[PDB]
DNA sequence: CCAGGGCTGATCGTGCAAAAGTCGTGCCAGCCGTCT
C-alpha cells in the first residue's frame, strides 16, 4: 500500500461505521491507481465448409 | 473362404461408423456384451426472425394486419428476401377478400424495420428501399435513384460508357454516382450469426516424439468387442440339448466376430506403418516432399495383397500435426523425372500452387510458361498435365485472372 | 485291458482373376493481342 495522512474524526456523516473519506489530492497524485490486464482469443475454427 | 470370411472381408472396407452401426445393430441378436443439471447452461439466442417478430409487437397494427405481418416474416429467409411472392401470400391466405395491396401496404412498412431493406423483393427493390431512407441532401441521389430504377441490366456489364447516352447523364461524374450504389451493401438479412459448429473425422493419430513419429489407433473410437464369461459356462449344464445348440451357435459365431474385428484392427495398425515408413519426408517438409505410392508397392513391403489393402484404406481417416487427412489421399501417380528418378504428382500440385500464388499479379502466367519453368527446374512435364492440375484446384481460368495493375 | 483304425465335431486360410477408373499426353477446335 501508500502512506496516506489518516484522521479519525467524523466529518458530517461521510465517514459512518465502515466508510473512508478521500480528499481530491489522492486523485490528482493518481495514487492507488491499478492497471488491469485482459485477453481476446480467436480461432480460425476450421470446418466442412 | 466361405460365409465367415465372406462377411469378414466386407468388415473392414467401410468408414468407422457404418462399422460401429452394423457391430452395435448385430450385437442385440446374439448374447454378446459389447461393454450442473439437465440443461447444460441454456440460452436462447435471439435471431433475425424473432428480431423482426419483436419489432412487430411494438408497432401499432390491427387485428387484421398483424396477420399479414406474421405471415409475411415467416416468408423471410437467413438471406433477408421475402421467399416466395406478392401474390403468393395473398393466394396462401385462403381468403379472396383480402387485396393484394393490403399486403403492399403491411409489407410496404415492414422493410424499414432493423436492417433495412429486410424482406426485399428480388434482390433490386433493396436499393430502392435503403436509398429512400437516408436524406435528399446527397450528392447524386437523382441520379443513383435513375440509375437502379431501370438501368440495373446495363450495369450488369459492369460497363459504364453506355449509361451516359441512354439515360443522358453527364461525363463521368455518374460513375462517382455509381460507387454510391456499390457501398449501399445490400442484403441485410446476412447480419445473421456466424455459428457455424465445428467439424471432425478422427481415426488414426500419428505424434513425432524422438523423431521418426509412430502411428497408434484412436484410444476411443476403435470398438472393443468381448465375449460373454458368464454365458460360456452355461452351456455344458444345459438340459434340453435345444439350449446347448442354441448357446454352441452364439459362441461361435461370436469368436468369430471377435478374431474378424481384432484382425482389422491389426491390419488397420501394419498399414498405418508402412505409409510412415515410407513417407517420413511429407510428415515432416510437407506437400511439397511427398514421394509417390501405389497398392503394388504397400502389399509388397510385408506379405500383403494388393485386393485386401484396397479395402482398408478407403474411408479412414489419419490425425496428424500437418492436418486431417484421408488414407487414399496419400496414393497418387508419378512423373518421369531426371536421374531416372519419379516424381509425386502432389509435389508439381504444391509447386503449380505456390508458383501461381508468387506470380506477377500484374501480368498473368500461361501455361506454357509454367511448363517450360517447371522443365528448367528439372521436372519434365507436358502442358496438359499443367492444364489439369492448375483447373482440379478450383481454377478454371489461367489468363482471365487479371487485376487492376 | 491296451493300441490300432474309422467317425465325426472343431478349426481355419485375408487370395485371384476379371471388369472398370485414371492420368500421361497428343490432337483438335474456340478465342484474343497484334501487324498488316
Amino acid at each position: 500500500g501508500q502512506n496516506m495522512r489518516v484522521a479519525f474524526m467524523p466529518w458530517n456523516g461521510y465517514n459512518f461505521e465502515d466508510s473512508i473519506l478521500v480528499s481530491e489530492r489522492v486523485v490528482q497524485e493518481d495514487r492507488f491507481t491499478t492497471i488491469h490486464i485482459q485477453e481476446l482469443a480467436c480461432v480460425s475454427r476450421d470446418t466442412k465448409l | 473362404m466361405t460365409p465367415q470370411l465372406q462377411q469378414a472381408i466386407r468388415l473392414l472396407q467401410l468408414s468407422t461408423l457404418e462399422l460401429q452401426q452394423e457391430l452395435q445393430q448385430a450385437l442385440e441378436s446374439n448374447p454378446l456384451l459389447e461393454e450442473e443439471l439437465p440443461v447444460y447452461q441454456g440460452e436462447t439466442t435471439q435471431t433475425l426472425q424473432d428480431y423482426l417478430m419483436w419489432q412487430v409487437e411494438l408497432t401499432p397494427f390491427t387485428d387484421t394486419d398483424r396477420a399479414i405481418a406474421t405471415s409475411i416474416v415467416d416468408a423471410v429467409d437467413d438471406t433477408g428476401y421475402l421467399t416466395i411472392q406478392i401474390e403468393d401470400i395473398v393466394d396462401s391466405i385462403g381468403d379472396d377478400e383480402i387485396g393484394l395491396e393490403e399486403v403492399e401496404a403491411v409489407l410496404k412498412r415492414i422493410q424499414r424495420f432493423d436492417p433495412v431493406g429486410v424482406a426485399a423483393k428480388d434482390l433490386r427493390d433493396c436499393l430502392l428501399i435503403q436509398l429512400s431512407q437516408f436524406a435528399k441532401e446527397t450528392p447524386w441521389l437523382e441520379e443513383a435513384r435513375l440509375i437502379i430504377s431501370d438501368h440495373l441490366d446495363l450495369l450488369a456489364n459492369h460497363d459504364f460508357r453506355t449509361l451516359m447516352r441512354v439515360t443522358r447523364l453527364k461525363e463521368e461524374v455518374l460513375k462517382e454516382a455509381v460507387n454510391l450504389i456499390q457501398s449501399l451493401d445490400p442484403r441485410p438479412g446476412q447480419s445473421i450469426q456466424t455459428s457455424e459448429p465445428e467439424y471432425v473425422i478422427p481415426d488414426v493419430l500419428v505424434r513425432k516424439v524422438s523423431g521418426r513419429w509412430t502411428v497408434e489407433l484412436n484410444a476411443d473410437s476403435i470398438p472393443r468387442l468381448k465375449i460373454n464369461q458368464q454365458y460360456a459356462a452355461m452351456g455344458n449344464s444345459a438340459r434340453n440339448d435345444a439350449d446347448g445348440q442354441f448357446i454352441r451357435s452364439n459362441l461361435q459365431e461370436a469368436r468369430w466376430l471377435i478374431k474378424s474385428l481384432e484382425s482389422r484392427n491389426d491390419t488397420l495398425l501394419r498399414v498405418s506403418r508402412c505409409i510412415v515408413e515410407q513417407q517420413q519426408a511429407f510428415f515432416e517438409q510437407g506437400e511439397e516432399y511427398m514421394k509417390p505410392m501405389v497398392l503394388a508397392d504397400i502389399a509388397q513391403a510385408v506379405e500383403m495383397h494388393e485386393s485386401t489393402i484396397s479395402r482398408v484404406t478407403t474411408q479412414k481417416y489419419l490425425h496428424s500435426p500437418r492436418g486431417i487427412f484421408e488414407l487414399k489421399y496419400f496414393f497418387s501417380s508419378h512423373v518421369n523425372t531426371e536421374g531416372g528418378g519419379e516424381a509425386s504428382s502432389t509435389a508439381i500440385r504444391a509447386l503449380v500452387k505456390k508458383l501461381i500464388a508468387a506470380e506477377n499479379p500484374a501480368k498473368p502466367l500461361s501455361d506454357s510458361k509454367l511448363t517450360s519453368m517447371l522443365s528448367e527446374q528439372g521436372i519434365m512435364v507436358a502442358r496438359r498435365t499443367v492444364a489439369k492440375y492448375r483447373e482440379s484446384l478450383s481454377i478454371p481460368p489461367s489468363n482471365q485472372r487479371k487485376q487492376l495493375v
